[PDB]
C-alpha cells in the first residue's frame, strides 16, 4: 500500500562525475519508536543477485568501498552511488523497512555517455 | 503525532 | 513457568480485530481474534481465563494490555498455550488457546522471547 | 560464508504447479526470516509472502495468497514455495532472501526462472 | 453459566446506546439499551447487579467494556439472560433480562456465541 | 433504597462541569458541579465520601463514571439525596448532597427512572 | 483533618506539567511539579507517599487526578501540607510537601475550599 | 531504599519504545526497552516483577505509568538496579537492571532525583 516512485528510469553519466538518484514515497518512513528511516539501497548487476548497499537510508553496509549517504528526510532521498568507474554500471533499486510487506521501488539503469 | 485513542482510553478506565 | 518457555507458541506481526467478555464457571473472561496485519495469514483465537489455569494471577495485567492493543490495532507478538481450555460448547466457539503475554513488535522485529 | 543456494530453470505447462526451493547453510537455520520475491522482466520486484523458520508462520501477498504456499524444513535447512494455476503471465525469476535485525536483506538467492508455455 | 447457552439470550448487531451506573439494595448495579445503527426494531435493555445475582464477579470486567464500547460507537453483539431480576418496580423503568457478555459484531461474521 | 425513589430528586440535562478529589477524616471523597446544557437554572453539587452514607459502596463507580461524562461534555440526567452531609465547614464548601446516579440523556428523553 | 484546613496552602491556576513516580520505604507514591498559568512564580514539586502520611487513604485518588490534569494540561489548584518527611536528601530532591487535594479550576474561579 | 540512591543509574534523554507485559513465576512482569530520543547508543532494558525484588509494592504503580510513557512517546528518565534478577533465559533475553522508577524529562533537564 506504500509505493515507491525512483527516478530516473534510465541513467548514463560520464566516468568520474558525482551521480545522482531520486526515490520517493506515498508516506513518511521515519519511526518515532526506533528513531531511524527505514529504506535502503540495492545493486544488481545484469545476471547477479542484488547487493545491499545502506542500512537506514544513511548507513552504509561494512563492504561499500565509498558510496553516498541518502537524505535524511521523511519520503525523499537522493544520493545513492558515486565515483563513477568502469564496473559500476548496474541496476539501483530502492526499498522500505516500514512494515513486514516489503515494497520495492521500480530500478535505474547507469550507462556510460556515448 | 501519537494516536490519542490509546491515550485518552488511558485516564478515562479505571 | 515462563512466558517465553520453548513450550510456548508465538504468532508474530499480528493485529487484534475482535473481542467478548463474559463469564464461565463463575469466572469472568475475555477474549481476542488476531489477523495478520501484513496481507495474509490464518487468524488465531486466544483467551484466559480469571482463575482456571496457572496464568490466573495475571488475568487482570493482561485485559488491560489486551484492550490497549485492540484500541490503537497495532502490530503485536502473541504468545499463547494451544490445548488449554476443554469446554467443548465454548472450544469450538472460540479457541483452545491461552493467552500468556502480549509483546510489542516494531516495523520488522519484535520485543520478547524467542 | 553466509550465502543461499536455489534450485534452476524450470518449464512447466500452463495449469501446471512448481516446488521451488531454497538451501541455506552456515548458520542456524531459525534465525532469519526467509521472503520470497518475484522479479518480472520489467525488473520490477514484488514480495510473495514470508515465514519464520521457528514457527513457521507465514503471511502471504494479497495477490499470492490464493496462487503460492511457503513452506519451511528445519531438518535439511531448506525452504520451499509453491506455485498452483500456473498462467502465462507467472513467468519471472523467483528469488530467496532473509532479514537481518536491522530490517534489511543481506544474503539473497542466486535466481530460478520460471517459464510456462506450451 | 455461561453467556451463550440456549437458556440465554442476544440482540446482535446492536450498539451500545445508553448506560446507567448507580447502587439498589447496598450494591451498584448499570444497565444498557441497545438500538441499531440505522433506525430500526426495538430496543433492547439490560442489566447487572454487582452482589445481588449470578452475574457477580464479573460485574467490573463488563462494566470496562461496557464503557469502552459505548465510546467506540461500534456494532456490538449484547447477550442476555430473560427473566433474572425480581424487584417489581425495578423492571418497570429499564428491564428484566441480565447483561451477560459484550462481543465485537463485524459487517459480515460475528466474533460472539450462538 | 434505590436512585430512583420518590424521596430522592433528580435534575435533568445536567453537564458536569467541575471535579475534586480530597480528603476528609481519612477518606477520601469527590464532588461534581453540574450545570444546565442550555444556560438556565442553577449549579448542584453533589458529593461522595468514600465511607461515610449509605452510598458509600458507589464511590469507586461513581468516580469513574463521573470522570467519563466530565471528559466528553455530554448531558446527562443526575440524581442526589438532600441532606446528607453535616460537617459544617464541608456543606457550607459545596453542598448536602449525595451524588446516588448518573443517567444518559439521548435527544428526547433521559435513561433514567422516573 | 480536612482537605481545606487553616493549616494546608494552595496555589490557583497551576498547571500539572511533570509526574515523577517512584518508591522510598516500601511504598510507592509520585511527585508532581506543577508551574503557574503563564510561567509566573515558582515550581510546586508535592509528593504523596502511599503510606506514610495521614493522607495515606487518598493515594490512589490524588494520582488518578493528577494524571487525568497532566495529560489534559489544564488549570487545576493544589492543597499541600508543609513541613514532612524529615528525610534530609529527599526535600533536596522535590520538597518538604505532601499533596493533599487536587481542584479542578474554570476560567474565573476554581471549584474548592478557598 | 530509595530510586535516587547512590547505587542506581539514569538514562536522560531516553524513549520507551517498546513494551511486553506476562509473567514469571506465579507473578506478572513488564519490560520496556529504552532507545536514545536520537537514536544513538544501545538499547536499555529494564524490566519489574510484581512480587520478587524489594521494588515490588510499586509495581502497579510502574506498570500504569509505564503504559502512558509508551503511548506518548516523549522523553523520560529510567532508573534502573542492576544485578537484581539472575534467571539466565530472563537476563540474555530481556536484561539484568531494574525499574526502579520513572522520572519525566523537559526542555531544559528531567526532573528528579540525580
Amino acid at each position: 500500500d506504500i509505493v515507491m516512485s525512483q527516478s530516473p528510469s534510465s541513467l548514463a553519466v560520464s566516468a568520474g562525475e558525482k551521480v545522482n538518484m531520486s526515490c520517493k514515497s506515498s508516506q513518511s518512513l521515519f519511526n518515532s519508536r526506533t528513531r531511524k528511516n527505514h529504506l535502503a539501497w540495492y545493486q544488481q548487476k545484469p545476471g547477479q543477485s542484488p547487493k545491499l548497499m545502506i542500512y537506514w537510508a544513511s548507513t552504509g553496509e561494512c563492504v561499500v568501498r565509498d558510496r553516498f549517504t541518502g537524505s535524511g528526510c521523511g519520503t525523499d532521498f537522493t544520493l545513492t552511488i558515486s565515483s563513477v568507474q568502469d564496473e559500476d554500471r548496474a541496476v539501483y533499486l530502492c526499498k522500505q523497512s516500514h512494515n513486514r510487506a516489503l515494497t520495492f521501488g521500480c530500478g535505474t539503469k547507469l550507462e556510460m555517455k556515448r | 503525532f501519537y494516536d490519542a485513542r490509546p491515550v485518552i482510553e488511558l485516564i478515562l478506565s479505571k | 513457568e515462563w512466558t517465553g518457555d520453548n513450550t510456548n507458541a508465538y504468532y508474530s506481526d499480528e493485529v487484534i480485530s475482535e473481542l467478548h467478555v463474559g463469564q464461565i464457571d463463575t469466572s469472568p473472561y475475555f477474549c481476542i481474534k488476531t489477523v495478520k496485519a501484513n496481507g495474509s495469514g490464518t487468524p488465531v483465537v486466544a483467551c484466559a481465563v480469571s482463575k482456571q489455569s496457572i496464568w490466573a494471577p495475571s488475568f487482570k495485567e493482561l485485559l488491560d494490555q489486551a484492550r490497549y492493543f485492540y484500541s490503537t490495532g497495532q502490530s503485536v507478538r502473541i504468545h499463547v498455550q494451544k490445548n488449554i481450555w476443554t469446554y467443548p460448547l465454548f472450544v469450538n466457539t472460540f479457541s483452545a488457546n491461552a493467552l500468556v503475554g502480549l509483546s510489542s513488535c516494531s516495523a520488522t522485529q519484535c520485543f520478547g522471547p524467542k | 560464508e553466509i550465502q543461499s543456494q536455489q534450485c534452476g530453470p524450470e518449464l512447466v505447462k500452463p495449469g501446471s504447479s512448481v516446488k521451488v526451493s531454497c538451501k541455506a547453510s552456515g548458520y542456524a537455520f531459525t534465525n532469519y526470516k526467509a521472503l520470497g520475491s518475484k522479479q518480472s522482466h520489467g525488473k520490477s520486484l514484488e514480495w510473495i509472502g514470508y515465514i519464520d523458520p521457528y514457527n513457521s508462520d507465514s503471511s502471504y501477498n494479497q495477490q499470492f495468497k490464493d496462487k503460492a504456499t511457503l513452506t519451511v524444513d528445519k531438518s535439511s535447512s531448506t525452504a520451499y514455495m509453491y506455485l498452483n494455476s500456473l498462467t502465462s503471465e507467472d513467468s519471472a525469476v523467483y528469488y530467496c532472501a532473509g532479514l537481518e535485525l536491522t530490517g534489511t536483506l543481506p544474503y539473497w538467492g542466486q535466481g530460478t526462472l520460471v517459464t510456462v508455455s506450451a
